[PDB]
């Protein structure tokens, strides 16, 4: 047959087969083409399944990435190179700076095109723009310098935050006397285990072995040395088991990034030199409109003033983690922060769980004893009924006996019978 | 005496004796197992138990076929030889042994001859009472199921009838005390139950209500019984929710489990609509958690139901307590 | 005329007391139940206030028929859309209105809860019966007492008709006009509590069409909700088919609450019911028609969580 | 500190620190170590983890050693063994008791070095012992072969035959089901109108292999699917069609066969019985009557070259039921192993029956979602009536020269009118 829909389907992209050589005595010879048209199947099914001037200094690529940016941007020309000058972060956005700093123009075709100023009508959309660029003294520097005080406040808390974490979970680990308690509680249990061992009569172990404990399996490895100590402090010392809670900012500081912030760092101290070193090059600013080493001499400073606060916070954390390893006796060097209280809060982690695995085993533990109780209760309670029971007729005795029927008949008459 | 004649006996039994010519022979029998001893009864044993009982196959069968019926005296001359027959160890393991004996007990508990299912629901309770062996009650039940079926009626309905106003108070002390016999000595609760519930859809409650009137010390030994094995069922039942409250505790596995239980019952839909009912529960801060405790109340009092018996699910009002 | 009703509003500053207070009242109504509207607006809101002014002066601390006349104004007053309008700008107008109604002065209350039924009524500002309510509410706070107690002694046998009937008035005002079924229920319930159902069937004895009248509007307001109710019903049986989902909102509904506790004790209890083929359809069908009865209670009313003995009847009403 | 337990505990195999160099002025240097110590945390800590002859002249090292232990579990006499091999005495023998034998017997070489020796008899060890005696037995291996293969034949028959059964099953289920031939149908007319004037526009049918794909072509909004649509079609107006995937029953099963395997399983189990053949052609003549292996052999090779005759026959017709699926529905047997093509219908099937289960939540909750929307238009309706009602009370905007506008309220009251 032959179709004609009005709206084009999407369609089975198979591949197809034709009478000719493809069919033969098949079952597709004998196939009634009709014997499923309706004209409200192709409508429900179309319903479902419808598809519905001139350039005289910039290269070709430059002249049609600028007509596009500046048709959307839509900005007198004029008032963009105002809102460079003053630096007016009334207008001044993160974004718009950075479509700016790639669009542009390189500076020997703006240094082209500021002495084509003669003739401004006369050029191209994506040219007169270029020309009043062309005027703004030191416009690279003026543009990095801007977008680096735009992105400031933001880059200073994606470091400081993270500088907190790690310095606080320093301190609640130095401070948790509940940790100080598992530790004493687990050197204890260790060295009775190491008796005549290799390991017997231990000062202290290393700190990172913890989440190993589990590792240390009964006989049949039903019970951990981990479920033992989190059992232990449940039944005989439960302010332990509140140390999970005296460290709220490990799991954070697992997070952290030790290289990233000492780059991060790094990077914003780099960032006001180079600031600093475009506003001591400056020329003299023409008009009053050039608000620029004014603006940036007192944002340099600022600047200075919140790197530094985050040096000393950033130094800080570092000694901190360093007492850490001086006091719990590790090599700070050979494991990063992050690496460190991961390894501490997978151990709370484990902690956490194998105190939730004892209480459920305790459960399953009354569970089977209950049934224990109550299901011997029951073989006495019978077994008692039953002893009743051949208290009236023993069935085995003697045999020459006859009222045995008038006894059990005398039973059932005066209660006897039942207990 | 003699021992020939307990084999004289066995062959008049089978000579087509007829009218008081087989009940003056059954008289003389009755006598002669009540004086001799166990030993002689072994003689006569299983042929002849045999034998009495072909007769009362035979009794029981024109009884069926009749109108007015002076048989009463033969077929009750053949209950009371069976009590002397049974009157030892011996007797009652034969009889036990028979594949139609305790039926033909059951058929004769009819109330019309009273004094007769007296003492065949004496000897059916005394067999309910025995430690070997296992279950005799249930066997005992398992031929007034049989009676039943073929009488069509309840299995019970001999029993309740002779409880009613009319009987004598022989009768219903010994209508007690074989429900006693059936009831008190099985070991399951639920069984006991079962019963108990069975009794009561038949009208045993308002029979029972009558009977604590009657003073009469036999009838009050019996009722003690009933009720006391009543109140005990009734404290395992209380049980088994203390076991139910320690070992589920989980409102998911609960709830799993009521549906596995239901499921594909006629119980299903019932679920669901008291679970929807409680959707409708007026959404206030004070009412709600009262409404959900009168129905729990409501619930309890219904599934706990008191004295071991089920709730009369026919009875239409009900007086929830708090 | 209209000089004299400026002078009306010196005369109530003045601090007129006992009898000069009253006659001056009783010619303010008259001049009120008179005049034309244009001279009530000449009397005006600032007017009102010195009522008002007067009104909680005498409630603060025989007052009666100074008090009650101040009601006569002000339902003269209110006789006209602008004093209607004015009333209800007023800050403590309607609640002084409600602290009219004390059962010790049946004339009094009588007038009260006539204007304040009336308030209910309006079709705008929305929700009028809150509004009263909410005053209610207020004045019994501060004399510790139900919100509904003294329209429930009004309703006590030795008062007289015309009490009873206003006091019956003011509770259809009150429900009646609410567009939600869920507080219409609230408002009947809380009265149940206080003993409505009791006093209600001593006033069914009583041969007056005002009383008849009053009863049948409360009746069938209970009909509609309870109605209305296996309505909700139906809907529930339409959307929630599903074990799972049902168990779940259940769930969610009571947790972290008094209910909890119970709804646990309830799943606990349906797995003693017998394991019997024949007996636990039965139970689980009878333990349903008692909570229909239960939780779908007639009249738009919650149960009696009080009686010590509740009883439910699980036979049909009508055939 | 110094202990000195009874039983050796299981321990932590931590790295100790000594107070030595390892302490200084850390954690571990103020740690009170009996401050947890009792006498009762060591008992319940004991309780959980505690831990608790004649010279060779022919065999080499090994072999003896293993036969030594062989024979030592074994424990039958030298003797019987040998007769059990001849006699082929099928009361005794057992897979793995001959799977024993093959494996402890020294080589033929080692068993003719002993078979010189059989004068020193009682001199020999065990294992030689066994070697002189198994020394005599002919052809030895070959007769242990063959008795093993007649142990498993009926095993290794019956990892062959069922799926034999299963792959010609399901090739029947699928030529015989109309059900399926109408969806292929009803396929082919939607496919046709949906590629009406594309290259595959007008297609006399499609490779049936192409269905596990009719999900892969979606609607407009992605909310839609050709397989969903084909099976909202089936559901509506044309139910039967859902009944298919029962009448494939087999399919399942054939899906997971080799194809591969049973070839190679077939043909070894007629390698082994060419192998046993000949073993009985050029077997010496008995020279004892124990020896009945020339007999029961002979009986055994004609009864296997049988049953293989009886599955060589199934195993050539249902490779022929596959070449003819490939005529009739017109797809290369040979491009497409058995079991791929009946689990790539498998899958298809699995799709459809969950397309279908699909399509049935979403009607139901287009249901709910107009239900939902009736009633949210009967209530805006019921309550601006009832609004409506109200305000036939009291217009409080109209005219003010009106007095009686609260008599009028209160004879509504009075009356009823107001309710
Ligand atoms: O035959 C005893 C018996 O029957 C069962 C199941 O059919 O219950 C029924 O029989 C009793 C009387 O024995 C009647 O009350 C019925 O209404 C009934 O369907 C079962 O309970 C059982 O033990
Ligand atoms: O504990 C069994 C039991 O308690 C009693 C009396 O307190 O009833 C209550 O306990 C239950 C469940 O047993 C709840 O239904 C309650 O609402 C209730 O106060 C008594 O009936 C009894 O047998
Ligand atoms: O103020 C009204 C009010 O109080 C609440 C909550 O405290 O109910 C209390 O007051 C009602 C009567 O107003 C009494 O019936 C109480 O039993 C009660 O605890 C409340 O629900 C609400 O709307
Ligand atoms: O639909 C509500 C309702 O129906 C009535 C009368 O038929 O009860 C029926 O429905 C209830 C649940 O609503 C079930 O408990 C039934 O057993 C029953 O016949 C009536 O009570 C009423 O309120």
């Amino acid at each position: 047959k032959v179709y004609k829909p009005e709206v084009q389907l999407r369609r089975p992209n198979w591949s197809k087969f034709v009478a000719e050589d493809l069919s033969q005595d098949c079952f597709w010879t004998k196939v009634k083409e009709d014997r499923f048209e309706n004209n409200e199947l192709f409508a429900k099914l179309t319903l479902a399944f419808s598809a519905q001037k001139e350039l005289k200094v910039l290269d070709s690529k430059t002249a049609q990435n600028l007509s596009i940016f500046l048709g959307s941007f839509r900005m007198p020309y004029q008032e963009i190179k105002n809102v460079i000058l003053e630096v007016n972060e009334a207008v001044l956005t993160e974004s718009m700076i950075q479509n700016l700093i790639k669009q542009m123009p390189e500076p020997e075709q703006l240094k082209m095109l500021s002495e084509l100023k003669e003739e401004y009508d006369d050029l191209a959309e994506s040219e007169q723009f270029g020309v009043v660029m062309g005027t703004v003294p030191r416009l690279r520097p003026r543009l990095n310098a801007i977008l680096f005080k735009l992105q400031f406040s933001e880059q200073v808390e994606n470091i400081k935050p993270e500088i907190v974490s790690v310095t606080a979970a320093c301190e609640e680990l130095r401070k948790s006397e509940n940790f100080s308690s598992l530790l004493e509680l687990t050197l204890l249990v260790g060295n009775y285990m190491n008796a005549g061992s290799r390991n017997a009569g231990a000062f202290g172990f290393n700190i990172s072995f913890l989440c190993k404990l589990r590792d240390t399996k009964s006989a049949d490895q039903k019970m951990t040395l981990l479920h033992f100590l989190a059992e232990l402090c449940e039944n005989d010392h439960p302010e332990v088991l509140k140390f999970p809670d005296e460290l709220a900012h490990v799991e954070k500081a697992s997070r952290v990034s030790a290289e990233n912030l000492q780059k991060s760092l790094d990077q914003m101290k780099k960032q006001i030199a180079d600031v600093e070193r475009d506003v001591q090059n400056f020329p003299a600013a023409t008009d009053e409109k050039d608000k620029f080493v004014e603006k940036m001499t007192s944002f340099v400073k600022d600047a200075q003033e919140q790197y530094n606060k985050l040096r000393m916070m950033h130094s800080n954390m570092e000694t901190l983690y360093k007492e850490l390893g001086d006091y719990f006796v590790f090599d700070p060097k050979k494991l990063s922060v992050e690496e460190f209280f991961m390894d501490l809060h997978n151990f709370r982690n484990m902690f956490l769980q194998a105190v939730k695995e004892n209480q459920k085993r305790r459960e399953t533990e009354e569970k089977m004893r209950r049934a224990k109780l109550a299901k011997e209760k029951a073989e006495k309670e019978r077994l008692e009924k039953q002893q009743k029971r051949e208290q009236l007729i023993d069935m085995n005795a003697e045999g020459d006996e006859t009222g045995v029927m008038d006894s059990l008949l005398e039973a059932l008459q005066s209660g006897a019978a039942f207990r | 005496e003699s021992s020939r004649s307990a084999m004289m006996y066995i062959q008049e039994l089978r000579s087509g004796l007829r009218d008081m010519h087989l009940l003056s022979c059954l008289e003389s029998l009755r006598v002669s197992l009540n004086n001799n001893p166990v030993s002689w009864v072994q003689t006569f044993g299983a042929e002849g138990l045999a034998s009495l009982l072909d007769i009362l196959k035979r009794l029981h069968d024109e009884k069926e076929e009749t109108s007015g019926n002076y048989d009463s005296r033969n077929q009750h001359e053949i209950i009371r030889c069976l009590k002397a027959f049974m009157n030892n160890k011996f007797g009652i393991k034969t009889m036990l042994e028979t594949e139609e004996g305790i039926l033909l007990l059951v058929r004769a508990m009819d109330p019309a001859v009273p004094n007769m299912m007296i003492d065949a629901a004496k000897l059916l309770s005394a067999l309910c009472i025995l430690p070997q062996p296992e279950d005799m009650n249930e066997r005992v039940l398992e031929a007034m199921t049989e009676r039943a079926e073929m009488d069509e009626v309840e299995r019970f309905q001999p029993l309740l009838d002779g409880l009613k106003s009319g009987t004598s108070i022989a009768l219903k002390v010994g209508c007690l005390q074989l429900i006693n016999a059936l009831i008190t000595p099985a070991e399951e609760l639920d069984f006991r139950v079962h019963i108990r519930s069975e009794l009561m859809r038949l009208g045993l409650h308002q029979v029972l209500q009558e009977l604590r009137e009657i003073e009469n010390e036999d009838m009050k030994v019996q009722l003690c019984v009933f009720d006391e094995q009543g109140d005990e069922d009734f404290f395992d039942l209380k049980g088994r929710l203390d076991d139910i409250r320690m070992e589920m505790d989980d409102f998911g596995e609960v709830f799993q489990i009521i549906l596995n239980t239901v499921k594909d019952s006629k119980a299903e839909p019932h679920f669901l609509s008291i679970l929807q009912h409680l959707l409708l529960v007026r959404n206030d801060y004070e009412a709600r958690p009262q409404y959900y405790k009168l129905i729990e109340e409501c619930v309890s009092q219904i599934v706990l139901h008191k004295n071991g018996t089920d709730p009369d699910f026919k009875c239409r009002h009900l007086q929830i307590d708090i």
